RNA sequence: AUAUUGGCGAGAGACCGAUAGCGAACAAGUACAGUGAUGGAAAGAUGAAAAGAACUUUGAAAAGAGAGUGAAAAAGUACGUGAAAUUGUUGAAAGGGAAGGGCAUUUGAUCAGACA
RNA sequence: CACGGACCAAGGAGUCUAACGUCUAUGCGAGUGUUUGGGUGUAAAACCCAUACGCGUAAUGAAAGUGAACGUAGGUUGGGGCCUCGCAAGAGGUGCACAAUCGACCGAUCCUGAUGUCUUCGGAUGGAUUUGAGUAAGAGCAUAGCUGUUGGGACCCGAAAG
RNA sequence: AAAUAUGUAAGAAGUCCUUGUUACUUAAUUGAACGUGGACAUUUGAAUGAAGAGCUUUUAGUGGGCCAUUUUUGGUAAGC
């Protein structure tokens, strides 16, 4: 019922193990909300300046 | 566990992964499926002939 | 030179597309431009305009209003369309089947309809089930129930709620509101 | 001074207020200071809670 | 966002949206609320009736904790039961098993009778109630217990 | 230092840029200024006849 | 627990970048002014390294021309780059109490684009 | 035959903040707001959170106080969309938002003032050319943005004065 | 007693017939108001046009005016 992502080993060599999707990836993709949230959130490690 | 699903919910108080306002992000399939194509008139031309 | 009977280059005064940068609502708009263009159904033209609408002009439709409208005669089996948001109302306790289609359902309204058995549907699903909008009720919601409309038309002898930040005695109950102090309104 | 239908406003900025502005840039710094205080107290002091 | 402003668009234009005749000036009608009785009287009448004068009685040293009495309507009474138990009590409407509701515990000092709870018995513990609330609850088979 | 006291010049142009519109009459106007005796009786009459329809038409 | 543009010690910035930023990036609270209280500046940059031009010649000297050092003196301590106003020389063009501009063409000068 | 301007460079004038309104976008939605603070941290970021508190869900009245369904939450007139008949024109049914209107409900005011009993308390019931910034199946809360308002050096420069 | 200027109307929220409610009114189920029900429809009740009709919110600048034809006051007149 979910696309069954396969797991991969450190030296390549794809494993015989497969896990379902956690549904975070079927969440909606909203570039506009990511945009607004990013602007406001990247303003938040700012440091004051003044003459 | 962190972000929730239809089964699990926990790790965020009353949080629910948001809900789609459209079942299919591909509109060609919807338009071309069966019933719309039944229910629509025939089409014309992508660019019209010029008259006069 | 021309004596114009009207203003030139006047726009229609109507929103021809949504301001929202929402990919999915633009996709809905694409679908319904196609349908209104190819179906000769008034329903889809209506739904297209209502997609273009703004938020205050898409006020939420209560599930109780849905029930009220399904208590119409011949309308229990109509799919109830809301181009907007369907909110819940615990003030009802007996709620019917209600096939309901809308952009957004709250958790409460979703739960309520699914618990009564009905189905909560997107407008693309509605299109697939109903290209001409067969067997439908469009439900708009209340626009002139707003705190802002409470204030429009503010003048003497019109009764439309001053703009005021602190309500009570000492705040605009005196002169102009009562004959004992000068005059009333 | 007075204009269209707007609410009557009461803003108390007629004193020398920008001689007494306090902006809380010290918020996170004081949080870290407060945590280190609690931790160094709980160390220095005892097995007490 | 300074760049999505109109000072940007008025760069080049002499007066900057303010006129060649008024020649934007500092306080050319006064500051704040100068003139409510003289030269802004028509503003204050029409859009602010009531502003000037006294109204009633003074309360020296008034607490609002005294007057704390937030209200609840019968149409929102059943919202005070957990949703898990609400259907349980709603079905099987039986005295000797009637729900109890701590309205004060929920944060409500008075209970009002707006509209039409179901015909189920309920025990409503409230400091105050209205007459129609009492009537509607007793008609639906409940009772109001008064508390402090 | 004398002024131009009064003139009604340009004022019809101003009034007609937005047009002298009729007040947009309606059916069922306000019964304001209408005699209270009539108003009371008329209330009781409307109540009676609407009651007749509600109490006869099944 | 709270305050803390002074002091001391540390770390940072969607800050300014030498008409900016502290008045002060420099022997700056200096030079200077004023009886005094007080007022109060301007001023950074050769080059990797002085390698800072040995030597000849002219000149009374300053300097110049050469030579030369140097990747470069189209870097010579009047020094990174080196705009403009303003000026010199050369060249070109026009000019009967202004010049300048627009449309259109002559004349002169200069200039790109193209046949597989 | 009004003012300023000899020339060049560089500099140079609607900004920020607190509270706000209209509109818009977004999030959740009869609720919303994590960021006072606590936890955590690859550290002044990101991540997580209890109790509250604010605004909203109930107004009205100077207050004491009281406090929102006669009725499928009313009737009428219109009303898009849908439903039925028809090939259509058109006919009927249902009709959200919205407009107008006659009503009902809540509070204030003025009246009527019953059954009763600290016999002056009580307030049923029924009214009205009266009145509210109300109800009549909630819409708001928060973030952000242009424009606009108020206080502020408040677009920049500018007094005589105190 | 004009000319010019001006109000109203030129029908669907209409006309016709029968008939309900009322606490108003009448000597009187006579009237008044709102109505049920039925009848008249596409030359539905002049002309022309209708670069869409209706509605709302918010906000800028302005709030020194001048000229001409015609009417007209003051003034001998005036680019008053």
């Amino acid at each position: 019922s979910r696309p069954q992502v396969t797991v991969h080993s450190l030296t390549g060599e794809a494993t015989a193990n497969a896990l379902p999707l956690p549904a975070v990836f079927s969440a909606p993709i909203r570039p506009d909300i990511v945009h607004t949230v990013f602007t406001s959130v990247n303003k938040n490690k700012r440091q004051a300046y003044a003459v | 566990q962190v972000w929730g699903s239809e089964t699990v919910a926990s790790s965020k108080v009353g949080y629910t992964l948001p809900s789609h306002i459209i079942s299919t992000s591909d509109v060609t399939r919807i338009i071309n499926s069966s019933e719309i194509q039944s229910a629509i008139r025939p089409a014309g031309q992508a660019t019209q002939k010029r008259t006069h | 030179g021309i004596d114009h009977t009207s203003k030139q280059h006047k726009r229609s005064g109507h929103r021809t597309a949504p301001k929202s940068d929402n990919v999915y609502l633009k996709l809905l708009v694409k679908l319904y431009t196609f349908l209104a263009r190819r179906t000769d159904a008034p329903f889809n033209k209506v739904v297209l305009k209502a997609l273009f609408l703004s938020k205050i002009n898409r006020p939420p439709v209560s599930v109780s209003r849905i029930a009220r409208a399904l208590k119409q005669e011949g309308a229990a089996n109509k799919t109830v369309v809301v181009v907007g948001t369907v909110t819940d109302d615990a003030r009802i306790f007996e709620f019917p089947k209600t096939t309901v289609a809308a952009l957004r359902f709250t958790a409460g309204a979703r739960a309520k309809i699914v618990k009564a058995g009905g189905e909560c549907i997107t407008l693309d699903q509605l299109a697939v089930r109903a290209p001409k909008g067969q067997n439908t009720l469009i439900l708009r919601g209340p626009r002139n129930s707003r705190e802002a409309v409470r204030h429009f038309g503010m003048g003497p002898h019109k009764g439309k709620a001053p703009r005021i930040l602190s309500t009570g005695r000492k705040f605009e109950r005196a002169r102009g509101r009562r004959r004992s102090k000068g005059f009333k309104v | 001074a007075i204009s269209k239908n707007l609410p009557i406003l009461k803003n108390h900025f007629r004193k020398h207020w920008q001689e007494r502005v306090k902006v809380h840039f010290d918020q996170a710094g004081k949080k870290v200071s407060r945590r280190n205080a609690r931790a160094t107290r709980a160390a220095k002091i005892a097995p007490r809670p | 966002p300074s760049r999505f402003t109109k000072t940007r668009k008025h760069r080049g234009h002499v007066s900057a949206g303010k006129g060649r005749i008024g020649k934007h000036r500092k306080h050319p009608g006064g500051r704040g609320m100068a003139g409510g009785q003289h030269h802004h009287r028509i503003n204050m009448d029409k859009y602010h009736p009531g502003y000037f004068g006294k109204v009633g009685m003074r309360y020296f040293h008034k607490q609002q904790a005294h007057f704390w009495k937030p209200v609840l309507n019968l149409d929102k009474l059943w919202t005070l039961i957990p949703e898990d138990k609400r259907d349980q009590y709603l079905k099987s409407a039986s005295k000797e098993t009637a729900p109890v509701i701590d309205t004060l515990a929920a944060g409500y000092g008075k209970i009002l009778g707006k509209g039409r709870i179901p015909n189920v018995p309920v025990i409503v513990k409230a400091r105050f109630v209205s007459k129609l609330a009492e009537e509607k609850i007793r008609a639906a088979g409940g009772v109001v217990e008064l508390i402090a | 230092a004398k002024s131009k006291n009064h003139t009604a010049h340009n004022q019809t142009r101003k009034a007609h840029r937005n047009g002298i519109k009729k007040p947009k009459t309606y059916k069922y106007p306000s019964l304001k200024g209408v005699d209270p005796k009539f108003r009371r009786n008329h209330k009781h009459a409307l109540h009676g006849t609407a009651k007749a329809l509600a109490a006869a038409k099944k």
